[PDB]
């Protein structure tokens, strides 16, 4: 049901009951649909229509499913209804086939979460942090309107969403459903060397590294001038793209479309079985209603 | 595979059971 | 037969014999499918059905192949069977056409590797060189933007 | 971010206030005032767009 | 074919995705700190962006 919007699946079914009711009324209003079903012997006031309300849905559904029915209207006012509902039908099936031939050739997938705010509402996806680390210490100390709510989760579920180390947190996102929070220079190291992980969100805190010196050292000013010289020539982008380059992962592997199994379609087999069970209840419903007329 | 091959093969014998036993020409206007 | 899984090709054919047997039983159980095939002269106890078992497979296969048949059921209990088996049929053919239009464009988008740059991204296809040779010595010494990645 | 610059409270060459502001900025940066200030002025009109 | 070219396309997402576009043209403040970076840069793409 994905290649058409749920607005469209309702608007087809509302037009399927809509045109069915119009074609029933417009055939009774027309004089040309009244004729004799007995052409062998001559007229004996046997002028008779063919359009019931039950037949008009059977022309509505029967033309929508590209199969056709046995009515085949013969007035000009009814053939214009059939001539438009047929043109309505082609541009649904040829739009359903063409859009399903666009989903199966181009997979454009999206993660459920995009930020901490999109993760501030999820309860299926649980957080994580290194216990007694610099990451957990931030959310305990924070006051900004969302991170307290993110700490309201982790303080409640202690020893559940509080990991022991960075190595366990990587092995829990990779196996379980987990949303581990850690430093931004390690995520850019793990993702480049483990091609099935990703980084969602942006920089929350803003730290910074630095060449440490003793208290009142002469080398502080001479390294600061030296770091700013390397940062503008481009050496600290040549160094970071030498070690955080990683193995160079792939970003194009659109495979052959991996043939439709029971996982892709198979809800069709549910509505197939649901239709046959419903038909039995209508059958025993009309088996008794005919006998109630005979009783 | 096995349950659905069991349900259809039940219904396949019942359909032959209706085809043989019903006279279906002019008899039993409301039956079976 | 590639655009549908072999689970699905069996489940269609098992449902093709399945709905055919149900539509045969549910038409005999229904009173509305019993009528006269002789509407010219009046009734002489000529009330007669149309659904054989041979016709019910011919409605099952005949609607599956998008062609239609001559039965066209007229009871409400039988039209719901025909109304669902038709909707079962569209989402098989429009899934077979759409998936076959995905196999034929993926093996048309693909190009074989044609350069070192097209080989600079592949990890399935692995490189090679004679160890301590003149070929390996080039990539150890090289600095041009791709061959370092090929030496990486 | 392509480049990586940074702003800073400028002082004269060899000023006593460099070390006392550096300790003061790092105190404000961890309490969360420099995220309260930036989300007060770069907050803007609060756009709707999403769709 | 119309509905899959709509899906095969991606919007520009980086300087590398902008390093190939010729329909979409670049821009910078002349004699500014932004233009001075690309004149001075040597990293493999920004020279092409300065080209
Ligand atoms: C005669 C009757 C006509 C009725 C009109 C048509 C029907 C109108 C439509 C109705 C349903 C659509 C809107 C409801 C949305 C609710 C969502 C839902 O719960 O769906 C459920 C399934 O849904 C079904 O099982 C549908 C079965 C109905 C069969 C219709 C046959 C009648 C057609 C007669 C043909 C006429 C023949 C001609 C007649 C002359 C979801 O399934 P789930 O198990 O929850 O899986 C989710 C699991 N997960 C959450 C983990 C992901
Ligand atoms: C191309 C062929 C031509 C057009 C034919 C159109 C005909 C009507 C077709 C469809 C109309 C039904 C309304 C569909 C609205 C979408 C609901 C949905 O999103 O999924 C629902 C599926 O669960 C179901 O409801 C199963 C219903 C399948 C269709 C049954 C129609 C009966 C046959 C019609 C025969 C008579 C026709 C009616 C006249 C009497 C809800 O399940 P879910 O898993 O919880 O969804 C979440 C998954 N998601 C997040 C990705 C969404
Ligand atoms: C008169 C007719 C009676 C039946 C005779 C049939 C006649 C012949 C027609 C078709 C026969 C051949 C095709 C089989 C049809 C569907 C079965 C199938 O394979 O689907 C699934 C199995 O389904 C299960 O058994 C487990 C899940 C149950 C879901 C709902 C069952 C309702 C079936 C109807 C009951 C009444 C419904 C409500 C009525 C108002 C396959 O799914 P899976 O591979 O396991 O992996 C996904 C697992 N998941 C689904 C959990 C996500
Ligand atoms: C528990 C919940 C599950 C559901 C409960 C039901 C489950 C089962 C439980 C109980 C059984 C109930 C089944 C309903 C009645 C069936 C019997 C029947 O049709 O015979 C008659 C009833 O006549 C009527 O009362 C009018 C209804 C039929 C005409 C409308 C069809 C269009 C439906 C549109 C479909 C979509 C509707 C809109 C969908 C959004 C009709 O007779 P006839 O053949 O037309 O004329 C010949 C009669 N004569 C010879 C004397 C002249
Ligand atoms: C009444 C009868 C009903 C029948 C329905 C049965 C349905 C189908 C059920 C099952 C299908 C059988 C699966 C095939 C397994 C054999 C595998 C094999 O070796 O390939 C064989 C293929 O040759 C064939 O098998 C073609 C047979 C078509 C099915 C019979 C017609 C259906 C009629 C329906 C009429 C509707 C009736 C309408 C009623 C109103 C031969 O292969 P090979 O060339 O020798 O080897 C080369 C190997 N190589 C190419 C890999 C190199
Ligand atoms: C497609 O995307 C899916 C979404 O995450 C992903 O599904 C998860 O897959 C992992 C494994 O790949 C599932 O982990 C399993 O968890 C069960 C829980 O009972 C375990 O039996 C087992 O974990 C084990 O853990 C051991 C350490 O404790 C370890 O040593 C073992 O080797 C073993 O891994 C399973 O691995 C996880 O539940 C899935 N998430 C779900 C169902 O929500 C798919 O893997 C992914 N597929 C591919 C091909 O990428
Ligand atoms: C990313 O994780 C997935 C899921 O574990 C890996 O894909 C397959 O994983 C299973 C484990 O059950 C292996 O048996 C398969 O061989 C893997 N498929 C392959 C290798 O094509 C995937 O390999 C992981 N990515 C890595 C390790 O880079």
């Amino acid at each position: 049901l994905n290649p058409l919007s749920p607005d469209i699946w309702m608007y087809v079914l509302l037009a399927c009951l809509g045109v069915s009711c119009v074609l029933f009324v417009i055939a009774r209003f027309s004089p040309y649909e009244w004729y004799n079903p007995h052409p062998c012997n001559p007229d004996s006031d046997v002028v008779e229509n063919n359009f019931t309300l039950l037949n008009s849905f059977w022309f509505g559904v029967g033309a929508l499913m590209q199969q056709g029915s046995e009515l085949m209207p013969k007035a000009l006012s009814t053939r214009i209804v059939g001539g438009i509902w047929w043109f309505f039908t082609l541009i649904i099936i040829s739009s359903y086939t063409a859009n399903l031939a666009a989903f199966l050739t181009v997979e454009r997938m999206e993660s459920p979460i995009d930020s901490a705010d999109d993760l501030a509402k999820q309860t299926k996806i649980e957080y994580g942090a290194v216990e007694d680390g610099a990451t957990m210490t931030f959310f305990k100390k924070s006051k900004i309107s969302t991170y307290d709510k993110m700490w309201a989760f982790m303080s409640s579920r202690r020893q559940s969403v509080l990991v022991k180390s960075n190595e366990e947190g990587i092995q829990r996102v990779l196996t379980s459903d987990y949303a581990f929070l850690m430093e931004s220079t390690t995520i850019e190291f793990v993702t480049q060397r483990n091609c099935n992980l990703t980084q969602i969100g942006g920089l929350i805190d803003s730290k910074g590294y630095g060449v440490g010196t003793p208290m009142g050292s002469p080398y502080r000013d001479k390294i600061t001038i030296a770091i700013l010289q390397l940062q503008e020539e481009g050496k600290l982008h040549m160094m970071k793209e030498k070690w955080w380059r990683g193995n160079g992962c792939p970003e194009e592997e659109s495979k052959e479309a991996s043939a439709l199994g029971v996982q892709n379609i198979g809800g069709i087999f549910i509505v197939l079985a649901a239709g046959l069970v419903l038909s039995v209840f209508v059958a025993v419903g009309e088996f008794l209603y005919k006998s109630k007329k005979n009783a | 595979i096995g349950v659905t091959s069991g349900i259809v093969l039940v219904l396949l014998i019942i359909s032959i059971l209706v085809q043989v036993k019903q006279p279906r020409k002019k008899v039993m206007a409301c039956k079976t």
